[PDB]
């Protein structure tokens, strides 16, 4: 027969019949390269610590998303608070010098 | 001198420390836990084994009445039956017809083979850790055994090492333990005096040759039916035999932390758990002045190739220039990298190749050659073998465990997120005073 046993960093001891106990430890020989491109980095760290890698990748995606939304909102309200007051006020004229400096 | 080190309690991996005092050359220290003992305080509740049902020779009164008496033997059951007329080989044994009375007795003894086949019920209190050390300072090696309690000065000759309290209190034994033929079981045995028929401990005694045996084996004495003389009885099974059939696996195979459970005395040897705060008092003869010790002028560390594995999967050559011959100790001032060799022979101008083990995916540690520490840079590839037969010499951190390329990617993305926030804020304020100046 064949039996499958999970070995961690701490080790595993198996005794087969009247044999001396034999101990085996597990190394981080995860598929991928931690020093290569980002996707091999991701494969390595996912195969090593999956939940930690998922948490970190979700955190970085959240960090980019809130911050892209924040920059977009800041540029948006700045654009509107520069455009609505007098740039496009009724019967109001804004020449090139203070129009093209940011507009279009 | 006093050195406060935290030696991980794993039996076989030396912990390399560097004790340095002002005006003296650094001294290499090596604390190895050759052995460990977890001895708990025990209390023998009782002794149990298979019981032998002693049925004495029946007593019959031919024309008269018999009375049950009180006896102190284990599970002494007595009953008196009304009309018997018993027969032996030779005919009837009484002259009356139905006024004959029988007295059935049945108690419980210890089986003759119980001197070898018996179980000891024990209660174990707090445990004591007693470790053996191989402290190496300079070129003198001291072997000593010390109690890990925080106050005991366990010293071999003059070392004066004090092992502080263990960080975590761990015991493979719970409150109640059963020892049978060298095997150790964690069983909730019945207390002394409360024995249940058909279960472990149905017969109890303070010793094998004690006279105060107590038992409860459910001996029911039945009415004789055949004409021949007979004490008919029915009884529960041996709780010892039932427990032997349903014993499970011993603590010798179910113990955590890879402990070796041993008896006489009961102990758990070579357990790998926690940290031992060892404080050492090195004799002044070991230390040497800096004047007559070799002095390094320029040391540069280059690491050829490395992997992060349990063994010494790393190479580290360093080119130094020193003024004199001698032996200068080396040390890695990093928790993620350790060095196989500690003392190196210095030959004026030259190089020495030092093997190291690391668990971070990088050699980014500081190596001191009797002073003048230098930094090392490398990339440590993942190992080839998946399973190794040797413990990991270094514990796994987080900042170490994340590589510099991954750190750069994460830092770049998070810093871009922060730069978006700050550029949004500066644009917001720019527009704010723009509006303020507009009106």
């Amino acid at each position: 027969t064949s039996r499958n046993f999970s070995v961690g960093r701490e080790g595993l001891e198996y005794v087969w019949g009247n044999h001396e106990p034999v101990r085996v430890w597990a190394q981080e020989s995860a598929p991928g390269d931690p020093h290569g491109w980002p996707h091999e980095i991701i494969i390595h760290y996912y195969h090593r610590h999956p939940v930690y890698t998922v948490i970190v990748l979700c955190g970085v995606a959240l960090a980019i998303l809130v911050g892209t939304a924040s920059s977009a909102a800041c540029i948006a309200k700045a654009r509107r608070d520069c455009l609505t007051p007098y740039a496009l006020a009724p019967n109001a004229t804004v020449p090139t010098a203070l129009a093209v400096l940011c507009c279009i | 001198f006093e050195h406060a080190t935290t030696v991980p309690n794993v039996p076989g991996i030396p912990y390399k420390a560097l004790v340095e005092r002002a005006g003296y050359a650094p001294l290499n220290l090596e604390i190895t836990v050759v052995s460990s003992e977890l001895t708990p305080s025990t209390n023998k509740e009782y002794v149990t084994c298979k019981f032998h049902t002693v049925i004495p020779s029946p007593q019959v009164k031919c024309c008269g009445s018999l009375e049950c008496k009180a006896s102190s033997k284990a599970d002494y059951t007595c009953r008196v039956f009304g009309g018997v007329y018993p027969f032996m080989w030779g005919g009837a044994q009484c002259f009356c017809d139905s006024e004959n009375t029988q007295l059935s007795e049945a108690y419980v003894e210890f089986a003759p083979d119980c001197t070898i086949d018996h179980a000891v019920a024990l209660k174990v209190h707090t445990a004591a850790l007693k470790v053996g050390l191989r402290i190496v300072y300079g070129n003198t090696t001291a072997h000593l055994d010390t109690f890990v309690n925080g106050v005991t000065p366990g010293s071999s000759r003059d070392l004066k090492v004090i092992a502080g309290p263990i960080s975590a209190a761990f015991s493979p034994f719970d409150h109640k333990v059963v020892i049978r033929k060298g095997l150790v079981y964690n069983y909730d045995f019945p207390e002394y005096g409360a024995m249940k028929p058909g279960a472990f401990g149905d017969i109890q005694a303070s010793s094998l040759y004690a006279t105060d045996i107590v038992a409860r084996t459910d001996i029911r004495l039945l009415k004789p039916s055949v004409k021949n003389i007979h004490v008919p009885y029915t009884q529960a099974v041996s709780g010892y035999e039932m427990w032997k059939n349903n014993s499970g696996r011993p603590l010798q195979e179910t113990a955590p932390f890879g402990c070796k459970i041993e008896v006489e005395p009961l102990r758990a040897s070579n357990c790998a758990y926690g940290h031992i705060p060892i404080s050492i008092d090195i004799p002044d003869a070991a230390f040497v002045r800096s004047s007559e010790s070799p002095t390094i002028l320029e040391v540069s560390c280059t690491v050829a190739d490395c992997i992060y594995s349990a063994d010494f999967g790393g190479s580290l050559t360093l080119q130094y220039k020193a003024d004199r011959e001698g032996h200068c100790p080396v040390h890695s001032h990093s928790t993620t990298a350790v060095l196989k060799e500690a003392t190196t022979h210095v030959t004026a101008t030259g190089s020495i190749t030092l093997h190291f083990s690391t668990s971070s995916p990088q050699a980014n540690f500081i190596v001191s050659l009797c002073g003048k520490k230098t930094t090392c840079n490398a990339e440590c590839k993942p190992p080839a073998d998946h399973i190794i037969g040797e413990p990991h010499k270094v514990d796994q951190e987080f900042q170490a465990a994340v590589s510099k390329t991954s750190w750069n990617w994460l830092l770049a993305l998070f810093g871009g997120a922060s730069s978006l926030i700050v550029v949004g804020l500066i644009v917001l304020v720019c527009s704010s005073m723009l509006i303020n100046t507009r009106r």
